């Protein structure tokens, strides 16, 4: 799974079969890592107008 | 501020009629100074049972007010404009 | 079943009767009206690459339309914008209510703000707010005007309302006794202001009484806000439908551009490419047109707010059910999140009664009409009244004119003139 | 600046007009972005399809600006229907609708032309050099309450009078500017003051 974002720790927690999360209209939010089976939250970083 | 940041302009306690809308209520003058923009005039009416204040002189005001009626008529040949 | 239009009766229609009320319903009447929603911006290039050069590169060939569509919903969001000021920003002076709230028995605490800081909004406006309830390439402008400034523009209109009348609206602002602006405003739908005066505190308990219901139905009954909420459910599911068409391969092998990159040639890859192209630029059009669309409308109901707030804040309207159902008298205006509410002050005649008519008297020989009012028959007597109140008057000189003699009126009747 | 709105509609209309021309000049990811070169160069199979797919973008372009023009023209309209209603409220007659054609009290309105649009000139009544006073609801006079036909009861400290809301014109108190609706016992506020009988 490919993305790019600044990844965060997460506080929610994920059933053990379960990897990676969605939110309202199929966007990423939070993945678990493999190595550490750990859960991080995923938000893309800053971008905006200027 | 909640729209952003501001680069170049400093903040000012002060609000005055602002000129260049920012969002959230914040907006900018002129150095470029940024603040809360203020609503108005603050005044209270001098409210009480047994008053009440009449005019004693008028003024004759003449105000302007532009409104657009119809646009310039322009008609396209769709097949020579496509093709050519 | 087929529908029922409603209750079926027939007015007892006479050639000599007529039906007065003789007493009256203040009646409160809440209307809900849009003025602006939500300013969205979509950053095109980047909603339909996603950070690809080459994507770009081939967009950048393909037209000039994130630029057509960048700027249309610029103009929306300015609109927006322009909706909100022009609804809001009438009154040039922010005009408070003085801290003793005397006013012959009206009570306002429901409406003015309170000093608990809540935002500086009273209960109708947190109450409203309360009922109403609420990323690759798409963003949220904040509007220019928060909710905290919108609140305190309508505190200055009502207070202003309340102190001084419609004075205020037609330039500065004269401060009048509560009873004289409700008995000028009686004037104004046809009823003499001794109606007022002496029947100033059942009024003031009916108003308060509305009022009270008025915060009893926005507290229990739901699907009163519908239009703000529809207005927001819409927005909300364009932007839905526009991320998932964003999901959607557009007859390609894949919709994602990193795979087909990462596993087809550049000529089929590019066409691959190219067909997302086309079908994300189309979907992101279609939400444009609809967007405009949704703006137009928006802007007609909110200078149909800006309308009816001008005419019914800031004045007394005799415009017919423009401000409510009845005659009427004041209106009151209250924040929503994306809108105004309005509180219709109106007059309702009630508890009507028969009387006997006619079209003049004929006295001396000469016919009398009256000057503002009708010849109402009681068994006993003729007498003059006005037409919106029973408030019978014994007929004389003083209130009628002579106009000829009594001989080409149809319906006259002989009775005498009191001259004083 | 005093026109913005009618340039602002010259300049959203030439707007549209440049970048329908420009996108004329754009070739939709073909070789080439005109008709001729394509057809000069290329065999008729891709050439025909290089053809379509510039046939597309160029249709859906116009498509665009039609759509846009649509909607311009629905704005103009409901703009032009204001306009219509103002010239016949203001201009053939005298409004009572608060703001409709200018700030203050309406007194009569002038029409002028402009480039693709009308400006009125509202003539409009503003009172001015306000001054405070002392009022009642009522007059108590012998025993019976007095209201005011139309206008309201001032005193100048010491005097009672009877003026018209809009302009400071007072008058001696009499029967004749004056009804009488029963006693004083129910009037609240009501004082005492004599009711001049001519
Ligand atoms: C799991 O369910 C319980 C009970 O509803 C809830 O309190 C808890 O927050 C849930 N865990 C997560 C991560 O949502
Ligand atoms: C490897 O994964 C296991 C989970 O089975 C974990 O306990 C261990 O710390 C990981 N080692 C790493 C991340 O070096
Ligand atoms: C009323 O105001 C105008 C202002 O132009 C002034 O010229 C005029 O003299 C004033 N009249 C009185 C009676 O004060
Ligand atoms: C008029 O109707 C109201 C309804 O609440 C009532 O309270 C009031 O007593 C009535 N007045 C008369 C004179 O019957
Ligand atoms: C208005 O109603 C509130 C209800 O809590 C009450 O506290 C307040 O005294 C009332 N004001 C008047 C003037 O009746
Ligand atoms: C007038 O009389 C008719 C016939 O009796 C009756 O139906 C109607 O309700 C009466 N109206 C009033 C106001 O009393
Ligand atoms: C009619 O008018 C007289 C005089 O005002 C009054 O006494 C009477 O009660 C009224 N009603 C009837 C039914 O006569
Ligand atoms: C009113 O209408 C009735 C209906 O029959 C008629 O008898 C009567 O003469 C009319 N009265 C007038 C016109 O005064
Ligand atoms: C009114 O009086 C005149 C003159 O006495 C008479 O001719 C006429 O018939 C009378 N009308 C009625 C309705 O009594
Ligand atoms: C008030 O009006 C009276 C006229 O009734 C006048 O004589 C008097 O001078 C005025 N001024 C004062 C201060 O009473
Ligand atoms: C204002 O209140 C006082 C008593 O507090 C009263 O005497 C006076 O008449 C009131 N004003 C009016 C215009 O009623
Ligand atoms: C007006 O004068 C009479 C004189 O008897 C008095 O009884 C009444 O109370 C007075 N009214 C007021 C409001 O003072």
């Amino acid at each position: 799974l490919t993305g790019t974002g600044v990844l965060t720790e997460s506080n929610k927690k994920f059933l053990p079969f379960q990897q990676f999360g969605r939110d309202i209209a199929d966007t990423t939010d939070a993945v678990r890592d493999p190595q550490t089976l750990e859960i991080l939250d995923i938000t893309p970083c800053s971008f905006g107008g200027v | 501020t909640r729209a952003g940041c501001l680069i170049g302009a400093e903040h000012v306690n002060n609000s005055y009629e602002c000129d260049i809308p920012i969002g959230a209520g914040i907006c900018a003058s002129y150095s470029i100074i940024a603040y809360t923009m203020s609503l108005g005039a603050e005044n209270s009416v001098a409210y009480s049972n047994n008053s009440i204040a009449i005019p004693t002189n008028f003024t004759i005001s003449v105000t302007t007010e532009i409104l657009p009626v119809s646009m310039t008529k322009t008609s396209v040949d769709c097949t020579m404009y496509i093709c050519g | 079943y087929t529908m029922s239009l409603g209750a079926e009766n027939s007015v007892a229609y006479s050639n000599n009767s007529i039906a007065i009320p003789t007493n009256f319903t203040i009646s409160v009447t809440t209307e809900i009206l849009p003025v602006s929603m939500t300013k969205t911006s979509v950053d095109c290039t980047m909603y339909i690459c996603g950070d690809s050069t080459e994507c770009s590169n081939l967009l950048l060939q393909y037209g000039s339309f994130c630029t057509q569509l960048n700027r249309a919903l610029t103009g929306i969001a300015v609109e927006q914008d322009k909706n909100t000021q022009e609804v809001f920003a009438q009154v040039k002076q922010i005009y408070k209510t003085p801290p003793i709230k005397d006013f012959g028995g009206f009570n306002f605490s429901q409406i003015l703000p309170d000093p608990s800081k809540p935002s500086k909004r009273s209960f109708i406006e947190d109450l409203l707010f309360n009922k109403v309830t609420l990323f690759n390439g798409l963003t949220v402008l904040p509007p220019l005007l928060t909710d905290e400034m919108i609140a305190q523009y309508t505190s200055a209109l009502l207070a202003g309302t309340i102190t001084s009348g419609w004075t205020f609206g037609a330039g500065a602002a004269l401060q009048i006794p509560f009873p004289m602006q409700m008995a000028y405003r009686f004037n104004g739908i046809g009823v003499t202001q001794n109606v007022l005066y002496e029947n100033q505190k059942l009024i003031a308990n009916q108003f308060n009484s509305a009022i009270g219901k008025i915060q009893d139905s926005l507290s229990s009954t739901p699907s009163p806000l519908g239009k703000l909420q529809d207005v927001v459910n819409q927005n909300a599911q364009a932007l839905n439908t526009l991320v998932k068409q964003l999901s959607s391969n557009f007859g390609a092998i894949s919709s994602v551009l990193n795979d087909i990159l990462s596993r087809l040639d550049p000529p089929e890859a590019e066409v691959q490419i190219d067909r997302l192209i086309t079908g994300r630029l189309q979907s992101l059009q279609t939400y444009v047109t609809q967007q405009l669309i949704r703006a137009a409308e928006i802007r007609a109901s909110a200078n149909l707010a800006a309308t009816k707030m001008s005419e019914c804040v800031l004045g007394q309207s005799k415009r017919v059910d423009f401000c409510g159902k009845g005659y009427h008298l004041m209106s009151f205006p209250q924040s929503a999140p994306h809108g105004v509410v309005f509180l219709h002050v109106t007059y309702v005649p009630a508890q009507e009664k028969n009387f006997t008519t006619a079209p003049a008297i004929c006295h001396d020989g000469k016919a009398h009409f009256p000057r503002e009012g009708v010849f109402v028959s009681n068994g006993t007597h003729w007498f003059v009244t006005q037409r919106n109140f029973y408030e019978p008057q014994i007929i004389t000189t003083d209130n009628t004119f002579v106009s000829g003699n009594c001989d080409v009126v149809i319906g006259i009747v002989n009775n005498t003139v009191y001259d004083p």
